[PDB]
């Protein structure tokens, strides 16, 4: 670990600086360093970790999609042969993306999840596990594709089961988990009806619980509820 | 592309 | 060179793919590889090189400014001490930026400039030399600051002298060179009157030559002329 | 910040 010599508090401080500077690769490296100190993460610290890697991998995914589209076009009839370069470069970006996902999943397995006893932390990390298997699934084309998909599904399902037992239907982690699991169903599992059902049920159960909330909690919950509605509008 | 968080 | 085994044509092809994917670090590495093949660059190839490094360093500069601002605030009266982290991280970003500038200047010195005999190529590379010394100057605080500034000035001046002899006043390279040298005067050389004079004279001489142009050449030239006007409006 | 190209 290149961050092994840096104080945990310094790593967290620098992660926050890197966020302000929009230096998400640095932010992720700082947070990896912080995780590798071996202490549990606070809520704020979990969010730094998630924001960092979300941005890094989000960029990789966007690039991979550009490249995959170019590659697909190259394999249509009437497309003049351009050699191996498009495939090679798509592979390069893919391998880097897979590496980032493996890094994140590694942190979750060693040892964030096993030490996470509170619902809020355990659901947060299992959602992440689902998310990073989902990203691996987006680029999977071979023997292990089904097992990657099932790994995502299993993580999301464990998260759902805990969140339903332990958190109110308006909890932002519970909402965000459902949002993403719904997308998993639509985009990965070829289960659009399950995706729609999930988004709808999640929205309605949240709606019914808004009355219990402060103005600030209301703002947080309704924001994600709008994302559910946005997806529903896209899909129906 | 659909919304995720 | 990690790109030593890849074909020059493949490097250029991949640089174009990386541009489409907004993968500017990769784009820059591909173009560095292409330069290091030792052949002169075409106009298109020069533009790929410049676009790649402009984007990489532009990102670094933006981050450095965020960090420098935070650092400055930390050294105001009534600012509570937060330790070395802000300075360390600003230094980290700075060192990376300096490294990219040194890489670019290295390519220009070994051996792009010396092989560039046509006005269009030689002015293009000397403008780049000026630009990357200007970026080094933006972060310079020590013994060599004056020499860095003079290195930028000297490169820009040689470029200006060639461009005035060999190119029409509407040539986009000539315009862009003047635009950037004007900014050098305003931001680096503490010479706002020189900056204003240069931008104004460049604008007016271009205006008078527009009549000679095709519609497409007109579009290219007037775009940069508007950047000159934008700066003038900012400064007056 | 002023315009450069
Ligand atoms: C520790 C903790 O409670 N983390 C979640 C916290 C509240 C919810 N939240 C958000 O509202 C936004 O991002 C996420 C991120 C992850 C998850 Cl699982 C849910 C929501 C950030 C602001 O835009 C809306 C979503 C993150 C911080
Ligand atoms: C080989 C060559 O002629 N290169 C310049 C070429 C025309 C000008 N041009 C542009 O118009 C924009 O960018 C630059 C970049 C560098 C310089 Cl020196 C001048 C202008 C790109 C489009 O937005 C306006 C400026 C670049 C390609
Ligand atoms: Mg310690
Ligand atoms: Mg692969
Ligand atoms: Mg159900
Ligand atoms: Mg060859
Ligand atoms: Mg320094
Ligand atoms: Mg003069």
């Amino acid at each position: 670990g290149a961050m092994g010599s840096m104080e945990r508090a310094s790593l967290i401080q620098k992660a926050k600086l890197a966020e302000q500077a929009e230096r998400y690769e640095d932010m992720a490296a700082f947070m990896k360093g912080a995780v590798e100190k071996g202490e549990e993460l606070s809520c704020e610290e979990r969010n730094l970790l998630s924001v960092a890697y979300k941005n890094v991998v989000g960029g990789q995914r966007a690039a991979w999609r550009v490249l995959s589209s170019i590659e697909q076009k190259s394999n249509e009839e009437g497309s003049e042969e351009k050699g191996p370069e498009v495939r090679e470069y798509r592979e390069k970006v893919e391998t880097e993306l897979q590496g980032v996902c493996d890094t994140v999943l590694g942190l979750l397995d060693s040892h964030l999840i096993k030490e996470a006893g509170d619902a809020e932390s355990r659901v947060f990390y299992l959602k992440m596990k689902g998310d990073y298997y989902r990203y691996l699934a987006e680029v999977a084309t071979g023997d292990d594709k089904k097992r990657i998909i099932d790994s995502a599904r299993s993580a999301y399902q464990e998260a759902m089961d805990i969140s339903k037992k332990e958190m109110p239907p308006t909890n932002p982690i519970r909402l965000g988990l459902a949002l993403n699991f719904s997308v998993f169903h639509y985009e990965i599992a070829n289960s659009p009806e399950e995706a729609i059902s999930l988004a709808k049920t999640t929205f309605d159960e949240a709606m019914a619980d808004l009355h219990t909330l402060s103005e600030d909690s209301y703002k947080d919950s309704t924001l994600i509820m709008q994302l559910l509605r946005d997806n529903l509008t896209l899909w129906t | 592309f659909p919304a995720t968080v």
